[PDB]
């Protein structure tokens, strides 16, 4: 059996595990020094009753642009982080006694519960391939649509609340999202991107000497503009500060951020004077900050991300749909906190992000091969083992979610990936019938990424537009274009 | 409940302004002060400001106080209605009874 | 009667279960299954079937009470003793001289 | 309404009466009657109760035993 | 009377019905679950996608 | 007997603050780390309090000399 | 002998007549489910209303059961257990009681702890010197030399946490009390009454007839039994509820006003500045 | 591993035979009372060191910096308001105690840094586990071992399980001396 | 497809808190009885109360 066939390089197997012990630590001592130096401190928080840690992409999920490594050296990575937590079952006989031994057998007795070095491929491409046709595609095909169910429910709310907890404006595109498996249509990420709308504007500040200051796409415009233009630092901070100013005043005059009126949050104003403290008609107390001039207004270096998720945040989750997200995404989930599942939740988010960075270095998708790219999507969870989809379709599946993971957001990932793991099985032999027309072939043009869609409105959908037929569609897609015919 | 309600939260208001009144009439210079450094290695002040801190001190911080201090308030508790009530004098034990030669 | 119908009697009898026999069994099963299966102490199984017995037997030999319990040792209802004069002792030696 | 623990504030960061009025008197009155009170008030009255029951504590135990003669 | 008694308070035949009921309901729970609802067959059924082409002429 | 809901302020009252994500600028704080030994010092010292408070099993003490 | 500490368990029938009590639940399925959700929809909306529903949902559906099974089904222990202060304590009373704490316990627990490090209200907290009593001295209150008191304050705190919890358990209780000494007294009075005038008709055998008839004072005496105790479930049950709202559930009001985004397509993250 | 098992026979004869409990005996429940009492502060202290050696500067500065130690009660706009809080101010409430000082002075100290889950957590866990069950293990055999070089019936009763025989045989055998010597038979 | 409704009591268990209900009120009748009746009803020392 396989228990015995395990049994059989068990011995061969050792070396191997402490050869890949050893790359990791090397690797990890490698990104860590990378790490140390470029990257910033995400400081930890705490979640709305304080007791436990969460966690957002946005903060915690860095991406080295500029790591000198190999798309196939982070798959090892990743793939021998893995190795090791499955590696745990080792220590049971070292807790429980020489009767721990069961435990180990139960592990050596199915393959998808080891590690690398009980395969006999050589390549990672081929190994993660095997590891996922064998035991991952199917663990995966039995929580999707659980987790979709929990996704929607999650929206929509229990015992009967839908007219008081659902939007009426994203309802058709909600209804495209999840019951597309009805029609058999293919789905628009910004249909899906649309499902943001039950949150609030997610914000970013900017903290001063003086008072923080609400970033814009202008001033972020600038600011990289600026960096791009390689000024001296006398110029850069200089020409940072005017522009921050510019934009203090100009948020001054909106009405302040948009912070102040968002129930949850909120500015303080002037500290108040206590009965004999109050001199006459000054009732306040202005902090020190207010003796310094506006014109000496310089940035910090601190910034602070507001995601303002009041229906999609991870800790309003539960217990049980994070569980389940790792579980579709193939990550530890038993006899944890939320928490816990949410930190590894984005570390495997940054994993992808960082690989999608190291993908666009390499020559992005075109470059990499038909197996490789398998397993890339198979890690992406948009895919599924008995599909058999083409290239250009893969392609296209990687951008969509690839754009999609690029706003940071796992409720709307999760819905997106859930999607394509909704199969049915027939009760008939005859039916289906064998299918007269060809598989269903797409190309990276027919997404549409560089172009704004607005909510359709409830029952009034309206028809899919392609991206070709937009002007000036031949200049914007010449990219995609040189990168295709090429 | 009571209607004193209003009354009780009236004079909480009164004592906690009226504090902080104190906090603001004194000003700053209070971390140069005596009080300040001694609090500083004072374990009460330790524990009573990890009480209100996140990641479950302050369930932290009532298990405790209940462990070291709550048993003994129990008994006291207990022993309030029986400090006023007659008790025998305290059989002391004669230590005689349990030697025995060992083989 | 209606108390007859406020009256449940559909018992069937009466199980008898010794509670020191099935601790004694109890901690005999704990002793063979850490000896059959050689477990450390510092094992969970260990933790478990050991520490809490110890604590609480280890708390109930430490315990040296200065007076017994409320209902056990005081507060109880006596009957006044007679004194040794006025009524009591007349009737003590009224008592002594029709024995004697 | 009328929580308890509870108390509004107004634009001058005051806290507004919802039964009795007390902020008349000076800061010196104030201060006086503050400094010895604290957030309690029921452990006052039972640690009073237990020390009159302490004052008036049993020592028939001791008298047995002559620690009075 | 009889039912006023402090036997009869925290009575062991009474608790073992309440333990034996209680079992069997999370013994069949999945069984009172077994109720069907016509929510996603009145979905399947009035999801209408937008089916009309583009037509630039 | 007791109060109520009505009578107290609400966990939304209590923890009304929502959560907010502080970053900060890596200017080389966490750089040139210091005390390279502490770990094994550590370590040898908790074996050091283990050892003295060791005590093995002498049942050999039983043992039927009288 | 001496480590031989014995005791006794009275045993009857349990089995069979605890078995038929879920067996009948395929039959009822759960009729007042319908009014149990409108009665949560009106006093609480979260996502945890189905647990807290369904909870609600079982205990009902078995106190209408026994009822009906103490009303028709007269075997055994199904005329005592209504007549019986253990069942309306233990039965019906204690998971209505542990049903919040075991859906929202994870708040009220949180809160709770809060509350042990007690200190004062206030809206619209925009003071400073507040948050510096909260952190340094740990409580908007003067804490000076209650360490002194510590042992005593530790439980005081306690329960001044969860004196808000409370009136719950006391309303509970009263409420099973009731419904207990309601069914005893009113069977109690009219087996009695019934005993009286048998009696007066045995020492008359010119009344010992069916002077009423026989369907008619039956049929009679069985709608007012229905009646008066289907007026009691329903009171124990809307003044459970009712009562559960207003002394638990209010502080689960958390009201969220919908806020429109308009960053959708782009979203700011670490490296678009760093 | 294997005092335990002796010590519970032992444990439920002394309860039963509490009243032949010595001075020594009790003085040596005593000790073992202390012992346990401190294994709970040494695993807590453990538990704090394996954590501290594997916990980022982002979860150290969650516990010193009070930006994260005031989320309970204060807003965080109070603390984007540059000069809201005094350099004192923010010092007045940072934390004092020896952990905050230990985690202080750990910021310069080089480590192996992983990622706030729960290996860090383990990690801290496992010393303490060890730490905690070895200490109570060392205890009740030191505890066991002054028993058996305790002059007294429950010497006797401990030595007589140590020789290898049953429960009920061993507490016949010193019922058996007790019974003559201690109470008197008639 | 899968459901832990026919296939994983244990995980149909964990996510419904309303399955837990009964488990708690079941413990928690157990030890208010372990607590409260064992000794002062069903011991053989304090058995004669029944009479
Ligand atoms: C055994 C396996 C152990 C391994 C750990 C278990 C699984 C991991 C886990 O539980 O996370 C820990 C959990 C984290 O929960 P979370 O994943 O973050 O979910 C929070 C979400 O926001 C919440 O999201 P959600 O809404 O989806 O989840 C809700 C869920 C959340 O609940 C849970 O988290 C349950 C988690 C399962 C725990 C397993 C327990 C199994 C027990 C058997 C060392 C400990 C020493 C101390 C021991 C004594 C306490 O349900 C509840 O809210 C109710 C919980 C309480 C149920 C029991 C209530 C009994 C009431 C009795 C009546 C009381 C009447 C008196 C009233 C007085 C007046 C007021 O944290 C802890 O409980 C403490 C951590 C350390 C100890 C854990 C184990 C013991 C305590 C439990
Ligand atoms: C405290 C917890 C803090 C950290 C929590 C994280 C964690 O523990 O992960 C466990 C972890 C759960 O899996 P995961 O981390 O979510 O990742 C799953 C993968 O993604 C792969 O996912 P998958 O879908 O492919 O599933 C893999 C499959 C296969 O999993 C395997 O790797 C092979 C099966 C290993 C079974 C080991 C359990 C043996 C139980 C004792 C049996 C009797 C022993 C002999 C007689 C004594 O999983 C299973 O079939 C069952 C796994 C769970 C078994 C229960 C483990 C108990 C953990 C102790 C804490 C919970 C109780 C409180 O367990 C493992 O999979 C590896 C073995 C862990 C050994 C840990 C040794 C320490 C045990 C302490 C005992 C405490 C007992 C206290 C109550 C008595
Ligand atoms: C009775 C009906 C069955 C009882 C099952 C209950 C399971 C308990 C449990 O697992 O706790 C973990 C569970 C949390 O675990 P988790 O981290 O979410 O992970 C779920 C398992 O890993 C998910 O399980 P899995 O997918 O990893 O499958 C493996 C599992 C499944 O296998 C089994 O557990 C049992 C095997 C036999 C059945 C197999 C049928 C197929 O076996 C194991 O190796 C680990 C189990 C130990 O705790 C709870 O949810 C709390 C519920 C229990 C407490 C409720 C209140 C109790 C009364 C309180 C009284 C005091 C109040 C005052
Ligand atoms: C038996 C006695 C044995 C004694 C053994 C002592 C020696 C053995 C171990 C030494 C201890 C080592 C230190 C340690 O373990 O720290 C663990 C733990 C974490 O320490 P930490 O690393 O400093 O955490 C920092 C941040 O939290 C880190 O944040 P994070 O993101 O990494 O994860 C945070 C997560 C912790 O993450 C985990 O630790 C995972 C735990 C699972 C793996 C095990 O959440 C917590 O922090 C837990 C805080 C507990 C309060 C939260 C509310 C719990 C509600 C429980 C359910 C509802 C209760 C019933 C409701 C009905 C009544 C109203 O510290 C604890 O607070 C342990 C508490 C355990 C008891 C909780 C029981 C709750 C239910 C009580 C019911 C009422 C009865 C009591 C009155
Ligand atoms: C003096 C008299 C006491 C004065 C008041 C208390 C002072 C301690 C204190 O609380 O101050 C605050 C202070 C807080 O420091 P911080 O800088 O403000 O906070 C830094 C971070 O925020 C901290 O952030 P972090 O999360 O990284 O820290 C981890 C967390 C710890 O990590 C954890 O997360 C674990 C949490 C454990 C929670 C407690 C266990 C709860 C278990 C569940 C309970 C369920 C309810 C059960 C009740 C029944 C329910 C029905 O830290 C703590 O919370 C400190 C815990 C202090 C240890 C308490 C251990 C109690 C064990 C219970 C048994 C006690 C037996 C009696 C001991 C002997 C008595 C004299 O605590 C300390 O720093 C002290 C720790 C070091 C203790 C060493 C003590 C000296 C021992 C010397 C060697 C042995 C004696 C040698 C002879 C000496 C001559 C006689
Ligand atoms: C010592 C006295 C003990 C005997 C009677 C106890 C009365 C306590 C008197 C203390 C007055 C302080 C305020 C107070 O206790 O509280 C006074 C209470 C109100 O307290 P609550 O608002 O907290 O319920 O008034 C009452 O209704 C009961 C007292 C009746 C007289
Ligand atoms: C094991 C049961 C032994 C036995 O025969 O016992 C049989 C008895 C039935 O005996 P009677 O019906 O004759 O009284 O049932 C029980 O004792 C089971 C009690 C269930 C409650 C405890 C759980
Ligand atoms: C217990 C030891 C605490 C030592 C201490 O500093 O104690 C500090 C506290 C006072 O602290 P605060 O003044 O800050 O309230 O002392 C006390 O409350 C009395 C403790 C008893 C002291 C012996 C008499």
């Amino acid at each position: 059996t396989a228990v015995v066939k395990n049994l059989a390089k068990l011995p061969a197997a050792t070396s191997q595990i402490l050869t890949n012990v050893s790359k990791l630590q090397t690797f990890h001592g490698l990104l860590e020094e990378r790490r140390d130096k470029y990257a910033p401190l995400a400081y930890h928080t705490y979640d709305n009753l304080k007791q436990k840690t969460t966690w957002h992409p946005i903060a915690h999920a860095w991406v080295d642009e500029g790591l000198p490594v190999s798309k196939k050296e982070y798959n090892e990575y990743c793939w021998l982080k893995k190795d090791m937590q499955r590696l745990l079952p080792l220590a049971s006989p070292f807790v429980f006694g020489i009767y721990g031994i069961l435990p180990l057998a139960v592990w050596l007795s199915n393959d998808g519960y080891l590690p690398s070095a009980f395969s006999s491929k050589k390549d990672i491409v081929s190994k993660k391939l095997e590891w996922y046709s064998s035991y991952g595609d199917d663990l995966r095909q039995q929580v999707g649509p659980m987790l979709q169910h929990r996704l929607k429910r999650h929206l929509r709310g229990t015992l009967n609340n839908e007219h008081r907890l659902m939007l009426d404006e994203v309802t058709e595109s909600y209804k495209e999202i999840f019951y597309s498996h009805y029609t058999g249509q293919l789905r628009d990420v910004r249909k899906c991107a649309h499902l943001r709308l039950y949150d609030g504007t997610s914000t970013v500040l900017l903290l001063t000497n003086k008072e923080p200051v609400e970033l814009t796409s202008e001033l972020l415009q600038k600011w990289n503009a600026i960096k791009a233009a390689k000024l001296s630092p006398e110029e850069e901070k200089k020409a940072r500060n005017e522009a921050l100013i510019e934009a203090y005043k100009e948020q001054e005059l909106h009405g302040g951020p948009h912070v102040k009126h968002m129930q949850g949050y909120g500015i303080p104003a002037d500290t108040p004077l206590l009965g004999e403290n109050a001199k006459g008609d000054q009732y306040t107390q202005p902090p020190e900050s207010a003796s310094i001039p506006l014109e000496q207004l310089e940035w910090t270096g601190d910034t602070v991300f507001i995601p303002a998720e009041y229906r999609t945040e991870m800790e309003d989750w539960g217990r049980e749909l994070t569980k389940l997200a790792n579980q579709f995404l193939l990550l530890p989930w038993r006899f944890v906190s939320n928490a816990w599942n949410q930190r590894r939740l984005v570390s495997w988010f940054e994993e992808i992000l960082q690989e999608d960075a190291l993908i666009a270095k390499e020559g992005g998708v075109q470059a990499l091969s038909d197996d490789e790219l398998k397993v890339a999507l198979l890690d992406r969870a948009v895919i599924r083992c008995d599909e058999e989809l083409t290239r250009g379709d893969m392609e296209a599946r990687y951008k969509e979610i690839s754009w999609l993971m690029s706003l940071r957001n796992p409720f709307i990932v999760l819905a997106w990936q859930t999607g394509y793991y909704r199969s049915t099985y027939s009760p008939e032999d005859d039916l289906p019938e064998a299918s007269i027309l060809p598989k269903l072939n797409r190309t990276v043009l027919d997404v549409d990424v560089h172009n704004e869609l607005a909510p359709d409105h409830p029952e009034k959908p309206l028809p899919r537009v392609h991206p070709a037929l937009y002007p000036n569609s031949h200049l914007a897609l010449a990219k995609e274009v040189a990168v295709l015919a090429k | 409940s009571s209607p004193l309600v209003p009354v009780w939260n009236d004079l909480r208001a009164l004592q906690v302004f009226t504090s902080q009144e104190y906090m603001q009439k004194r000003g700053p210079g209070f971390t140069n002060t005596l009080e300040y450094k001694l609090s500083c290695l004072n374990p009460v002040k330790w524990y009573d400001m990890m009480k209100v801190m996140p990641g479950g001190k302050a369930f932290v911080g009532t298990a405790l106080g209940l462990a070291l201090f709550g048993g003994w308030g129990v008994e006291f508790v207990k022993n309030i209605s029986v400090m006023t009530k007659e008790k025998p004098p305290i059989d002391w034990n004669n230590e005689k009874l349990g030697h025995l030669t060992r083989s | 009667s209606p108390n007859e119908h406020l009256m449940f009697f559909d018992f069937s009898s009466w199980l008898l279960v010794d509670f020191g026999k099935r601790w004694e069994r109890w901690v005999s099963f704990k002793k063979s299954f850490l000896t059959t299966t050689r477990s450390p102490y510092w094992s969970p199984q260990f933790f478990l079937l050991t520490f809490f017995q110890l604590r609480n037997s280890n708390v109930k030999l430490c315990e040296n009470w200065n007076w017994a319990p409320k209902g056990d040792d005081f507060n109880l209802l006596h009957n006044s003793a007679a004194e040794p004069f006025g009524r009591d002792l007349k009737a003590h030696l009224e008592r002594e001289a029709g024995a004697k | 309404g009328e929580l308890s623990e509870y108390v509004e504030v107004n634009e001058k960061g005051m806290p507004k009466p919802q039964a009795l009025s007390l902020w008349n008197m000076p800061y010196a009155k104030r201060r006086a009657l503050t400094k010895f009170a604290r957030g309690v008030r029921w452990q006052f009255i039972v640690l009073f109760i237990a020390l009159y029951n302490f004052k008036n504590r049993d020592d028939s135990h001791l008298l047995r035993r002559g620690a009075y003669n | 009377l009889i039912p006023v008694s402090l036997v009869d308070l925290i009575n062991i035949n009474i608790i073992f019905y309440i333990l034996l009921l209680y079992t069997l309901l999370l013994f069949f729970i999945p069984l009172f679950l077994a109720s069907i609802n016509y929510t996603y067959h009145y979905i399947y059924k009035y999801y209408n996608y937008n089916y009309n082409f583009i037509n630039n002429n | 007997m007791g109060g109520k809901a009505s009578e107290a302020v609400t966990i939304a009252f209590r923890f009304p603050h929502r959560t907010t994500f502080l970053v900060k600028q890596n200017v080389g704080q966490k750089l040139n780390k210091g005390h390279q030994t502490f770990w094994q010092l550590v370590a040898g010292g908790w074996l050091f309090f283990l050892l003295i408070n060791r005590t093995s099993f002498k049942p050999k003490l039983a043992a039927p000399k009288v | 002998m001496l480590n031989s500490n014995i005791y006794i368990i009275i045993y009857g029938g349990i089995i069979m007549y605890s078995i038929m009590i879920i067996i009948q639940m395929f039959l009822y399925n759960f009729s007042n489910k319908i009014y149990i959700e409108v009665e949560i929809n009106k006093y609480i909306l979260s996502k945890n209303n189905i647990d807290i529903y369904w909870i609600i949902c079982n205990c009902t559906i078995i106190i209408i059961i026994t009822t009906l099974n103490h009303i028709i089904n007269k075997i055994g222990i199904y005329n005592m257990i209504e007549y019986n202060i253990c069942y309306w304590l233990i039965g019906t009373g204690l998971g209505l009681y542990i049903s919040p704490f075991i859906v929202f316990g994870y708040k009220f627990f949180v809160y709770i702890m809060d509350l042990n490090n007690y200190s004062l209200n206030i809206y619209h907290n925009n003071n400073k010197m507040n948050d510096i009593q909260q952190i340094y001295n740990g409580t908007n209150y003067n804490d000076t030399m209650i360490f002194f008191i510590k042992d005593i304050n530790n439980i005081f705190t306690i329960y001044r946490s969860i004196n808000f919890f409370m009136n719950w358990l006391y309303q509970m209780i009263y409420y099973g009390v009731r419904m207990w000494l309601v069914f005893v007294l009113h069977s109690f009075s009219l087996g009695s009454f019934g005993e009286l005038i048998t009696v007066i008709t045995d020492n008359n055998l010119i009344f010992n007839v069916f002077y009423i008839g026989l369907l008619g004072l039956g049929f009679i005496l069985y709608l007012i039994v229905i009646f008066y105790l289907g007026i009691q479930i329903y009171v124990y049950i809307s003044f459970s509820l009712s009562f559960l709202h207003s002394t638990i559930l209010l502080f689960l009001v958390n009201y969220i006003p919908h806020y429109n985004n308009k960053s959708i397509f782009n979203t700011f993250t670490n490296k678009s500045i760093y | 591993t294997h005092a335990e098992l002796h010590l519970f026979d032992l444990d439920e004869f002394m309860q039963t035979y509490k009243r032949l409990q010595t001075r020594q005996d009790w003085l040596i429940e005593n000790k073992c009372k202390k012992s346990r009492l401190f294994s709970y502060v040494a695993a807590v202290i453990a538990f704090t060191v394996g954590k501290s050696a594997t916990m980022s500067d982002e979860a150290i500065l969650a516990k010193i910096d009070p930006y994260v130690t005031s989320e309970v009660r204060v807003q965080r706009g109070a603390w984007w308001r540059s000069g809201y809080f005094t350099k004192e101010e923010v010092e007045m409430m940072t934390p004092k105690g020896p952990i905050a000082r230990y985690y202080k002075f750990l910021l310069g100290v080089r480590r192996f840094p992983l990622k706030h889950g729960a290996l860090s957590w383990a990690c801290g866990f496992v010393p303490a586990w060890l730490t905690f069950t070895s200490l109570n293990h060392w205890a009740q055999n030191r505890r066991l071992n002054r028993y058996l070089t305790q002059e007294s019936v429950f010497g006797e009763m401990a030595r007589e399980l140590v020789r290898g025989k049953t429960a009920d045989e061993a507490t016949t055998s010193v019922m058996a001396r007790v019974e003559k010597e201690i109470l008197g038979v008639h | 497809v899968y459901t832990n409704w026919q296939s994983s009591y244990t995980r149909l268990f964990v996510s419904k808190p309303w399955m837990w209900h009964p488990l708690a009120w079941m413990t928690l009748s157990v030890g208010i009885w372990w607590k409260f009746g064992k000794e002062s009803l069903c011991n053989e020392r304090s058995f004669y109360i029944h009479t």
